[PDB]
């Protein structure tokens, strides 16, 4: 009901989960999937200028390697959850048994 | 001569006069394969034994109740008379019990001697007879399962299957019991046929 | 009823069609004589019409607003006479034809000049083969279990 | 006479006879049981 | 053997706890599939072994059957009740969130191990009385556990099918209905209605 309460609760829970529960599993899956390749090499090594990873902002001072991109992804996961909860908790909808 | 179902017609090469009842009859080439024949012999024996039990239990109650000893219904009616239990209950019991015994028979056809011994008591097995002829406990009177008596068996079974065919077509075209049918043909026969029935 | 169709015995439209057709016939009849052969033919046709309509009444068929009979092929048990039992009959006869044909083909395939027996039939051989179709289901079953129906390595 | 028996089993004649007999059979069936839309027996 | 007189699979000899040679669909024809299937079997068996007392006991008590006890949730003013006392945190959404967080944590914890013998028998902090003493009573305990688990799964699916046959009933109401007229209240009445 109280919007900002629920909003930050859902966001903080999502970010905590991303940093402390799935951070390893996710890093492992990203490692094993890797960068997209065309004809055997990545997109940069075939001559695509605009397709070079952004090494600059990805590096981070976290102890484990959480950065801006993980924050954006998991935080918005939390936001989408919060808005679903708000909308259907105030929509007055009722099924029947 | 191992018997001819047609005194002019020659045998088929795949029938050897080995199994009982061999009279050399298979015009439609159903068993020109040895595996087919091994399966069909078994089916014939078992269908015949069921037909024997069925026709006896169909017909003998009729004459027993028709010269006044017990009052039983007709076979094409007896399924309707109410019993101590539902017909659904009896059907489910029948299904489970026949499940068990038919899969046991199955494994013995597939692999003789492998389902012989009791699964509860590790003693009390069966001796090593043949497939289609499980003696032992199933043969308390210890009758000699000789060649003469197997031909007896399969002949009674074949005639019983034909008797069953008769009973059912009879009931569906005329509408009463087979003893009704018989005697009502018996006394005045030359006007009591399938022709006047049709 | 099923799909909104009411019974042809209870259908007014079904009756209307019957009597309309009957008396159209009988209007065409009132000529040539009251006993000449054309009149006899027309009266036979009238009686056949009555028999047809009454038989469709007996058999419990479903009629619509058109007044004509409809067919239910869904599997409902009140209507197996419509599709499923004639369907079983058809599948049996068709398998009979095809089975006899395949066994003839197989029987002649080892001849020195097989084409000679394709454009000129061996009638005694076919006469021996025609009646195996009577048990084609059982044979085809034991031929499938045998690994004998499908040409291996094709 | 044997040559005639062979000739009578050539493809067009054999099919002609087969289908004429089949036609007679279906024609007579429909002359006995006319206007069938269902299997009215069982 | 699950079928006396029936040849065994090649890959199923009879050493594993519960191997009776039953795999007619050869789904364990690949070894790295069979390992996952063993761990999966034990997980299902353990869940059902814990569940069926949770389905029988409170109905044998003075409470509602396993379906009735999960019906407040579909009404707006929902409120649970344990042992006939209104659960304070009984509303649906708090329960859904708490269930999610806890179960996700423990189940991912389970996923993060690679023994693969620990995957089905971890032990340690999960074997307090130390019944893993001897490797011969240990194998015996394994067999008895797996056997009871298959029995439990059988009984849970039986509960579900009896539920969908008599909607709005409990298992013990079914047993009472059957002991009230044995020769008349049986499965026939739901297979030939
Ligand atoms: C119902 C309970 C009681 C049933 C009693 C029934 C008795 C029969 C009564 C009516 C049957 C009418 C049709 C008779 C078949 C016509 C004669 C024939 O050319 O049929 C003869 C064939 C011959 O049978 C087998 O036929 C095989 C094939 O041989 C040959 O078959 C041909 C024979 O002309 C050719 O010679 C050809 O080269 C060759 O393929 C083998 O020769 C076998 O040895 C031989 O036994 O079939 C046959 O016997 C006939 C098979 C009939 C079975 C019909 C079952 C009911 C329907
Ligand atoms: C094989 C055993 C058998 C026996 C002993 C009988 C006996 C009898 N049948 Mg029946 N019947 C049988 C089989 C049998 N049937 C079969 C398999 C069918 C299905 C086609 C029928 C269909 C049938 C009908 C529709 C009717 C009878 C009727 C009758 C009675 C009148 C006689 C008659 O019309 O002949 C039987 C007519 C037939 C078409 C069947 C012919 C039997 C064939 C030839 C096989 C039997 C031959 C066998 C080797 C010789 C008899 C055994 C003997 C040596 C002991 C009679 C008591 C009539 C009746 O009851 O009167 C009201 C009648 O309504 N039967
Ligand atoms: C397109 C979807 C669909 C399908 C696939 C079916 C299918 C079926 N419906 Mg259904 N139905 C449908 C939609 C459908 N329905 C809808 C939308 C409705 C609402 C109106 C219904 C309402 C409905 C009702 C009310 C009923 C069905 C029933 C049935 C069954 C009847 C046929 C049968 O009994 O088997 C076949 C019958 C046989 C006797 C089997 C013999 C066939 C032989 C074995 C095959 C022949 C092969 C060859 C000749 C020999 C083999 C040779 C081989 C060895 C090589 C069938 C399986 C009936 C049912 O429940 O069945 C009891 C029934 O009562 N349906
Ligand atoms: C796929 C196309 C198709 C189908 C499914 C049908 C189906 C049917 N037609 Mg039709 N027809 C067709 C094409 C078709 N036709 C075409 C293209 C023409 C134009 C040439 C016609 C012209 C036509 C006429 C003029 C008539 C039919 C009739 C019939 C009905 C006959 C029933 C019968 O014969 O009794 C039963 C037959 C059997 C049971 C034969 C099987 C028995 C075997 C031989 C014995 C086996 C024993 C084991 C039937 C429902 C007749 C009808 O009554 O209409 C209502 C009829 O009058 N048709
Ligand atoms: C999902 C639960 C589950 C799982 C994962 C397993 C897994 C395994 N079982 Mg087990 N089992 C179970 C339940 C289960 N079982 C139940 C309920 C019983 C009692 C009936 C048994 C009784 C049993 C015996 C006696 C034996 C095994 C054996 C095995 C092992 C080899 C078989 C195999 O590889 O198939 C893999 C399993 C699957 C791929 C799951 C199949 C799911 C399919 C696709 C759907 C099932 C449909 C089903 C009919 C649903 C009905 C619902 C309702 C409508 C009735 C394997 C590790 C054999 C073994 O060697 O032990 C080590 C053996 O001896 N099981
Ligand atoms: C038929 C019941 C049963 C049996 C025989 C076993 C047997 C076994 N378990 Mg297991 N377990 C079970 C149920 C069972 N479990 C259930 C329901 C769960 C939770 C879903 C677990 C979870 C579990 C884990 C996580 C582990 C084991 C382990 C083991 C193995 C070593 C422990 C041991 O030997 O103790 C012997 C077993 C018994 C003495 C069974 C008697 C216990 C009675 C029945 C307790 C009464 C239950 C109670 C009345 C019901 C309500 C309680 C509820 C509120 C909790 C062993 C083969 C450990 C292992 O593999 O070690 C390496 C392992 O780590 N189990
Ligand atoms: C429903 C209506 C149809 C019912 C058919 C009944 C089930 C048929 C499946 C059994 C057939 C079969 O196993 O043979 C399978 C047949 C080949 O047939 C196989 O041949 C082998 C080598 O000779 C063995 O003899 C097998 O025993 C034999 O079944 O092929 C297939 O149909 C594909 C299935 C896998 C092979
Ligand atoms: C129609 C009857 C046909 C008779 C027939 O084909 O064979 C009868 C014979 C065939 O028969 C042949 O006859 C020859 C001498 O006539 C030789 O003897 C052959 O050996 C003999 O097989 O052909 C005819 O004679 C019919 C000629 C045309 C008749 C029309
Ligand atoms: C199983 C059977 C009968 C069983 C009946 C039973 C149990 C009756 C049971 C009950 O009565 C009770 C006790 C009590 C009642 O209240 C209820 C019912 C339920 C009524 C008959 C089979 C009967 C089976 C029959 C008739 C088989 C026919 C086979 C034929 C004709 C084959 C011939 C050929 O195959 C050859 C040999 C060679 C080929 O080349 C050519 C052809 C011609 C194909
Ligand atoms: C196993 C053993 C071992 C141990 O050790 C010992 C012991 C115990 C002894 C044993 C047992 C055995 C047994 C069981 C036997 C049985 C048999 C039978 C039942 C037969 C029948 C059998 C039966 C049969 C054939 C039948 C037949 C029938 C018939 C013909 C009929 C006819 C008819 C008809 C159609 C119709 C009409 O209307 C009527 C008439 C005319 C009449
Ligand atoms: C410094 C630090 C810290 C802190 C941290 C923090 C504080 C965090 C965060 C964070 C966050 C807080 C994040 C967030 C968010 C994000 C995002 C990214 C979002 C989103 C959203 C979206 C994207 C969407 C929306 C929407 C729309 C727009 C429309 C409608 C609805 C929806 C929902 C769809 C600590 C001390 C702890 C540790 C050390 C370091």
């Amino acid at each position: 009901l109280n919007p900002s309460l629920v909003i930050s609760l859902s966001t903080g829970l999502s970010l905590f989960l991303g940093r402390f529960v799935f951070f390893n599993f996710q890093r492992e899956n990203v490692a094993k999937q890797g960068l997209p390749e065309q004809n055997g090499v990545t997109h940069f090594e075939a001559g695509d200028t605009r397709a070079k990873e952004y090494v600059s902002l990805l590096k981070s001072n976290d102890p484990v390697g959480f950065n801006i991109v993980d924050v954006l992804a998991w935080g918005s996961i939390g936001h989408i959850v919060a808005y679903y909860i708000l909308a259907t908790s105030s929509n007055g909808y009722d099924p029947k048994f | 001569k191992k018997g001819e179902w047609l005194p002019g017609l020659a045998s088929p090469g795949y029938l050897t006069g080995s199994l009982p009842g061999d009279n050399g009859f298979d015009p439609l080439g159903l068993a020109e394969d040895p595996e087919n024949l091994k399966w069909f012999v078994q089916a014939e024996l078992v269908n015949g034994r069921w037909a024997m039990l069925g026709v006896a239990g169909m017909l003998l109650p009729e004459v027993f109740t028709s010269i006044g000893i017990i009052n039983v219904p007709k076979w094409y009616d007896a399924g309707k008379e109410e019993y101590f239990a539902s017909s659904s209950t009896l059907f489910v019991i029948e299904f489970i019990l026949f499940h068990y015994v038919e899969i046991r028979r199955w494994q013995d056809i597939k692999n003789p001697g492998s389902v012989n011994q009791d699964p509860i008591f590790k003693q009390y097995s069966l001796p090593a007879g043949e497939v289609g002829y499980p003696g032992g406990i199933f043969n308390p009177l210890n009758f000699a399962p000789t060649l003469e008596a197997k031909e007896k068996e399969i002949a009674n079974g074949r005639l019983a299957m034909l008797a069953f065919l008769g009973f059912i077509i009879q009931h569906n075209v005329t509408g009463k019991g087979p003893f009704d049918n018989l005697l009502q043909h018996i006394s005045d026969p030359w006007h009591n046929t399938i022709v006047q029935t049709l | 009823d099923i799909a909104g169709l009411t019974p042809c015995k209870d259908s007014k439209q079904f009756a209307k069609r019957e009597k309309q057709s009957i008396k159209k016939l009988e209007s065409s009849l009132k000529l040539y004589a009251p006993d000449s052969a054309p009149a006899l033919a027309i009266n036979a046709t009238i009686e056949k019409t009555k028999r047809r309509f009454d038989n469709y009444g007996k058999q419990g068929l479903l009629c619509g607003a058109d007044g004509l009979p409809h067919l239910i092929v869904s599997g409902d048990q009140r209507h197996w006479g419509e599709f499923i039992t004639p369907g079983i009959l058809f599948l049996y006869i068709a398998g009979w034809i095809g089975w006899v044909g395949r066994s003839y083909l197989i029987a002649i395939r080892d001849d020195k000049k097989p084409t000679q027996k394709e454009i000129i039939i061996d009638v005694p051989l076919a006469t021996g083969l025609v009646f195996r179709g009577f048990s084609w289901p059982i044979a085809a079953y034991r031929e499938l279990l045998n690994g004998e129906l499908v040409a291996k390595d094709v | 006479m044997r040559d005639l028996k062979t000739y009578l089993s050539v493809a067009p004649v054999a099919s002609t006879l087969w289908f004429a007999a089949l036609a007679g059979l279906l024609i007579e069936i429909n002359r006995f049981f006319p206007d069938a839309l269902t299997f009215p027996f069982f | 053997d699950w079928m006396p007189g029936q040849p065994r699979p090649s890959y199923l000899d009879g050493s594993a706890p519960g191997d009776f040679g039953f795999d007619p669909l050869r789904l364990g024809e690949v070894p790295e599939n069979l390992e996952r299937f063993k761990e999966s079997e034990l997980i299902h068996c353990r869940w059902a072994m814990l569940a069926v007392p949770g389905i029988l006991v409170p109905e044998a008590l003075g409470l509602g059957n396993w379906v009735k006890a999960q019906e407040w949730a579909a009404l707006p003013g929902g409120q649970a009740t344990y042992l006939g006392n209104p659960v304070p945190w009984g509303t649906l959404p708090t329960i859904l969130v708490i269930e999610f967080l806890s179960i996700a944590f423990v189940e991912h914890q389970r996923s993060m191990e690679k023994d693969p013998e620990k995957k089905k028998y971890p032990g340690g902090a999960f074997d307090p009385l130390g019944y893993s003493k001897d490797p011969k009573k240990f194998h015996e305990y394994k067999i008895k556990e797996v056997k009871n688990g298959r029995l439990a799964l059988l009984a849970f699916v039986g509960i579900c099918v009896q539920q969908s046959a008599y909607p709005g009933t409990g298992p013990l109401e079914n047993l009472a209905t059957h002991l009230a007229d044995p020769w008349h209240n049986t499965i026939g009445n739901v297979l030939i209605p």
